[PDB]
RNA sequence: UGCUAAGUGGAAAAGGAUGUGCAGUCGCGAAGACAACCAGGAGGUUGGCUUAGAAGCAGCCACCCUUGAAAGAGUGCGUAA
């Protein structure tokens, strides 16, 4: 990944966000391959699962209003598109976040505003 | 210990160095080591 | 059709794989002239009419054929008994179909054996090939040096070389016996160098597996010292081989290995008497089938004199007599169960060693057969 | 943890399977009892199992499918492939064939459409040098 | 004082070391002069043995009672004590099962119990552990009556002296817990009836070589097992042979030393009358008339030595024909498996039935090894005589 | 004004080497480069052939695809496999 790649990849990840509804910020240290597989399978008719650097998604995150998003890119960073409603892909989450407890979430952004941990948690259960 | 005029990394653990003015080889394996003379 | 010649296992293995539809007959003729010619004809006669006997017996349609195959076959008894070639022990592989027939001639010697089967009975020619291993033989002298193989009871000669740093100064240049003498030994010493050097090639190439030196009562050590680390293990030493005609030269070169092989089967025999008890070597026939079935068998060791027998299965695997797997089952018996081991372990790529003697004294309890698992 | 391929309803014999089996201590012949009832309609191809075995010398087994390269082999009928592959080649085999094999396999690949399973089985038959049309 | 064996068997983790603790701690303070203490990770920490290449850990302590010397064995785990009480150097008399009231017994105690019917043990007690941990009366009721019904279908002593003991108070210093290991003590005391004496049972001598001097005649000797022999007492030669040969002694050599009596351990020299060196071959026994009888058929529970012990590395079948080795000969014999069984591998211990090929003397309880190819590749007891 | 640390100066070759000084090209890097620490390092599959066995790792031929942040038909050690 040099300078080319670099300006591909920051590409990516602007266009993310503008086409999704929602996104939820995550941390995966400790996740096995076939552990992801549970997850996205899971999340598959809802929500999409990525990782990106945390400096390079900054950039990125300049090209769309969530300016007020920067302070949750530090550590590992794993970021949820949703594309379909909310609770479907927050129910998946928050299942999956309990039993391995090697998930952790950081935050959210729903209706143009920054959100926390603790509100999205009351997302799954609206 | 090998004492030979030639002395290189065999493996890639091998490490060359220099002590006393002699140009040394050190490993984690012993048959590795070797010294200059 | 077909008289063979540089036999070795991978020939024989080879040959082992040639099969007939009807069956193949092997003959093994002791034409040692010690013993009384006319004695072993008639046995050998007498044995393939014994067999012409027991195949008629039966009756059947198939045995019926057969046996009229054997008897369409009888000629070529004499064919072995007036052999191609003036060798002490004759071998010849008949096949009651085709026309052909294999035959092989050595110097060493063989007993008298007639056996029908599917394919050749390939068993007595592995101890032969086994008693009879390839060796050099290297006689030196102050006047030149004489190199020579041995293989199967035969010498063959090689070459020949002359003292090349060798002259007469003729008392031109104030000579004296000191200088003579010093100079003759500096150039014996280096031809020692230069016939060490060709007999070490030629062991290297041909695969020689011992050498027999004879340098005289003088230059003998000399010579054994030369060879190198890799060689300087495998050499004899024998003193009066100079001044021998070919019949005691390859008498007392016979002799010479034969010992030497009769010393290296002894410590073979001690080593797995030592190492069992550890759980590296598998003793007794049941193991033995059971480590050649699984393929564990790096060393093979069995007594050719001890009759085994044992059971076959379906699959082709081999059982000792009454212990059968549980899954398997339709359990034919085989009463020349010798074969099929050696057969088996030449399928697996393991190493033969028939020792002749071996269920006498140290693995009598194993009843002579032992092998070296590989894990 | 043991994994090995057995044949369909074969697993009695030993020498292939019994020593592997035998070396964690379990019992070779109540494993092929339980092994052939479970895999005896699928006669002719070769099955592996995941083997585990507990700390009180108790088994359990997990079936899965047929490998990708032994069916690409009966697909076309010829008994080994190629010792030189993209030099020499045995066989062809259709994609419709291919996407056969894909289809059976589907619970055992990453694919989650037919389309990119489909590409996974052809990348098999170039290894054994099977043309693909 | 006679010296006596004992041992703990039980499921592991049930405080064996920790009974085993308590006993030495409360017998040393009782007799500081006497008994001294064992430390537990002595206990804990078995040293290895390869006696024969059989791979065992055990620990040994030892303490004298006021009324014997008792002799106490631990191992660590299953695997050693199914070794050691099949193998058996030394065989214990009594033992006593720590059965710990948590949970009772677990297959293991089954199997325990199994073993020891099977090698011929003749007594068994009990003592429940943990009875500080265990509150309610149920329990430890239900826990009596469970280990009461399996000690008796075993065909064990049905009045066992049952004891309920707390090992980790009493031996922590807990006085309350005390009182409960010397009862242990105690019973122990009055329980494991003492063994008979090897020269109080009937002459046995195993005939070693039968060495022929001038002027006396043949000379039949080996270390005599147990009993003890007299001159003008008729014996009997009983063995391999078919037929069994009644004789008298007629003198009694020990050292070049002509003696009248021989007891147990003596190095003797029986000197027969009206016998020949054809009519006795090493192998068969001398025997006080009638006590034992030849067999040819019995049962046995044997185990199989491993690979890495060097024994076999594959398994054998019915019909396997090793050699069985006895007293000082070995015969051959075919072996059948029982059913629901067709193949024993390296390393398990299992019931077999034996039918030789030449008569030899046995009885319940003898001890004999597998030969195969001239090596150990197993052993065991003798269990019943089919015939 | 600089260089040498070898008493080189005040003997010697093929060749071996993180000694040191000067000059000149190029890669990577505040989009985080190099070193180190935490976590992934997968599935088809034990790729095909050969071999008693050959499963990334005697040997020969190819070296694809997928989920992906990335993960080589595999860089070493190891096992008979
Ligand atoms: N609650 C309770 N625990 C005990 C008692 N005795 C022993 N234990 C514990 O249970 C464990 C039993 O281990 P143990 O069976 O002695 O080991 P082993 O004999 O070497 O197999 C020990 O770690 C003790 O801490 C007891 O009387 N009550």
């Amino acid at each position: 990944m040099a300078k080319a790649d670099k300006a591909t990849a920051v590409a990516d990840i602007a266009e993310q966000f503008k086409a999704s509804t929602a996104t939820v910020v995550t941390e995966y240290r400790g996740l096995t391959v076939a552990n992801l597989a549970e997850l996205r399978r899971a999340l598959g008719d809802s929500a999409t699962y990525t990782v990106a650097k945390n400096t390079l998604v900054k950039r990125a995150a300049s090209e769309a209003g969530i300016e007020g998003l920067d302070e949750l890119f530090a550590g590992p960073t794993a970021i949820a598109f949703v594309k379909g409603e909310a609770v479907d892909a927050a129910k998946a989450i928050k299942k999956f976040a309990k039993d391995n407890k090697a998930l952790v979430i950081k935050g959210g952004y729903m209706d143009g505003k920054a959100l926390s941990v603790a509100d999205v948690e009351k997302i799954a259960d609206l | 210990m090998k004492v030979n005029p030639s002395v290189k990394p065999i493996c890639d653990k091998c490490r060359v160095i220099r002590r006393h003015g002699r140009v040394m080889v050190i490993c984690s394996d012993p048959r590795h080591k070797q010294r200059q003379g | 059709m077909d008289v063979l010649e540089r036999l070795d296992l991978d020939t024989v293995r080879d040959l082992s794989q040639r099969t007939d539809r009807l069956g193949v007959v092997s003959l093994y003729f002791n034409a040692d002239p010690t013993q009384n010619l006319q004695v072993q004809a008639i046995d050998l006669r007498n044995r393939y009419r014994l067999l012409q006997r027991r195949m008629e017996a039966d009756g059947s349609q198939r045995y019926r054929d057969v046996a009229a195959a054997l008897e369409r076959r009888r000629p070529l008894i004499e064919t072995l008994i007036t052999g191609v070639a003036s060798g002490r022990g004759r071998i010849m592989f008949i096949g009651l179909d085709g026309d052909w027939t294999v035959h092989f001639e050595c110097m060493m010697p063989v007993t008298n054996r007639v056996v029908l089967d599917d394919g050749p009975f390939i068993h007595p020619l592995v101890e032969v090939l086994d008693e009879g291993r390839p060796a050099g033989v290297v006689v030196i002298s102050a006047d030149d040096a004489r190199l020579l193989e041995w293989r199967l009871g035969q010498l063959q000669e090689i070459s020949r070389i002359a003292q090349p740093f060798g002259q007469a100064p003729q008392e031109r240049a104030g000579q004296m016996r000191e200088q003579r003498q010093a100079r003759e030994r500096e150039g014996m010493q280096r031809f020692l160098t230069q016939v060490t050097a060709t007999a070490t090639e030629l062991a290297e190439e041909r695969g020689w597996e011992r050498i027999v030196v004879s340098g005289g009562q003088r230059w003998t050590e000399p010579a054994k010292t030369r060879f190198g680390p890799p060689l300087r293990g495998k050499v004899l030493v024998d003193r009066g081989l100079g001044g021998l005609d070919d019949a005691a030269l390859t008498a007392a070169v016979s002799a010479r290995l034969h010992r030497q092989h009769k010393y290296d089967e002894q410590q073979l025999l001690d080593y797995l008497c030592d190492a069992g008890g550890t759980g590296d070597v598998a003793l007794g026939l049941s193991e033995v089938t059971a480590a050649l079935n699984a393929g564990r068998v790096d060393h093979l060791v069995y007594d050719p004199a001890v009759r085994y027998v044992g059971t076959v299965g379906a699959d082709g695997s081999l059982y000792a007599d009454g212990e059968i797997a549980p899954h398997s089952h339709a359990a034919t018996k085989d009463s020349r169960f010798t074969e099929r081991l050696v057969d088996r372990a030449l399928a697996t790529g393991a190493r033969i060693s028939p020792v002749e003697g071996a269920a006498d004294a140290v693995l009598k309890d194993a009843a002579g057969v032992a092998a070296v698992l590989r894990w | 943890l043991i994994k090995l391929q057995i044949q369909a309803g074969q697993a009695n014999p030993a020498p292939p399977v019994g020593p592997a089996l035998g070396q964690h201590g379990v019992n070779i012949m109540e494993f092929c009892k339980a092994y052939n009832a479970a895999t005896e309609s699928q006669r002719g191809n070769v099955i592996p199992v995941e083997i585990t075995v507990y700390e009180d010398r108790s088994f359990t087994f997990a079936l899965k499918t047929p490998p990708a390269a032994k069916l690409l082999l009966k697909a076309a009928g010829v008994q080994k492939g190629s010792g030189e592959p993209h030099k020499t080649k045995v066989a062809k085999v259709t994609w419709d064939q291919v996407r056969e094999i894909a289809e059976t396999k589907k619970a055992d690949l990453n694919a989650n459409d037919i389309d990119a399973a489909a590409k996974i089985i052809a990348g098999t038959a170039r290894s054994m040098g099977i043309t693909v049309e | 004082k006679p010296h006596v064996n004992i041992g703990t068997i039980g499921h592991v983790d049930h405080g064996k070391t920790t009974l085993t603790a308590a006993i030495t701690k409360v017998l040393h303070d009782k007799f500081p002069d006497l008994n001294e203490s064992r430390a537990f990770d002595q206990i804990d920490n078995a040293p290895e043995e390869r006696q024969r290449g059989i791979t065992i850990n055990i620990s040994h302590v030892e303490y004298q009672t006021d009324k014997r010397h008792y002799a106490h064995v631990d191992a660590p785990g299953h695997a050693d004590y199914i070794k050691n009480m099949i193998t058996g150097a030394a065989q214990m008399d009594g033992a006593i099962l720590v059965v710990a009231a948590t949970d009772g017994p677990m297959p293991q105690t089954r199997e325990h119990v199994l073993l020891a019917r099977q090698v011929g043990v003749p007594y068994i007690l009990v003592a429940l552990n943990k009875s500080d941990a265990v509150d309610d009366e149920e329990l430890i009721e239900l826990v009596e009556m469970e280990v009461r019904e399996l000690l008796a279908a075993q065909d064990f002593d049905e009045e066992a002296p049952v004891v309920r003991v707390s090992a980790l108070k009493a031996l922590e210093g807990d006085p309350k817990w005390v009182k409960s290991v010397e009862e242990l003590m105690e019973a122990v005391d009055a329980s494991i009836p003492d063994p008979v004496r090897e020269t109080d049972k009937p002459f046995l001598m195993p005939v070693e070589d039968v060495f022929t001097i001038t002027g006396r005649g043949t000379v039949v000797t080996g270390r005599v097992e147990r009993g003890v022999i007299n001159v003008n007492e008729e014996v009997e030669i009983v063995g391999i042979r078919p037929e069994t040969t009644k004789t008298t002694v007629t003198g009694v050599e020990m050292f070049r030393k002509l003696l009248d009596q021989g007891q147990a351990g003596d190095n003797v020299g029986l000197l027969l009358r009206g016998i020949k060196r054809e009519d006795v071959e090493r192998g068969q026994v001398v025997v006080k008339p009638g006590t034992t009888t030849p067999h040819t058929e019995f049962e046995g529970q044997v185990y199989i030595l491993s690979k890495d012990e060097g024994g076999r590395h594959t398994p054998f079948f019915n019909n396997y024909r090793p050699q069985f080795y006895f007293r000082t000969t070995d015969v051959t014999g075919v072996v059948t498996l029982p059913e629901g069984t067709e193949m024993v591998m390296p390393g398990d211990n299992t019931d077999i039935s034996v039918k030789l090929i030449q008569p030899v003397a046995m009885d319940e309880g003898l001890r004999f090894a597998i030969r195969e190819g001239g090596r150990t590749v197993g052993a065991g007891r003798v269990t019943k005589i089919i015939k």
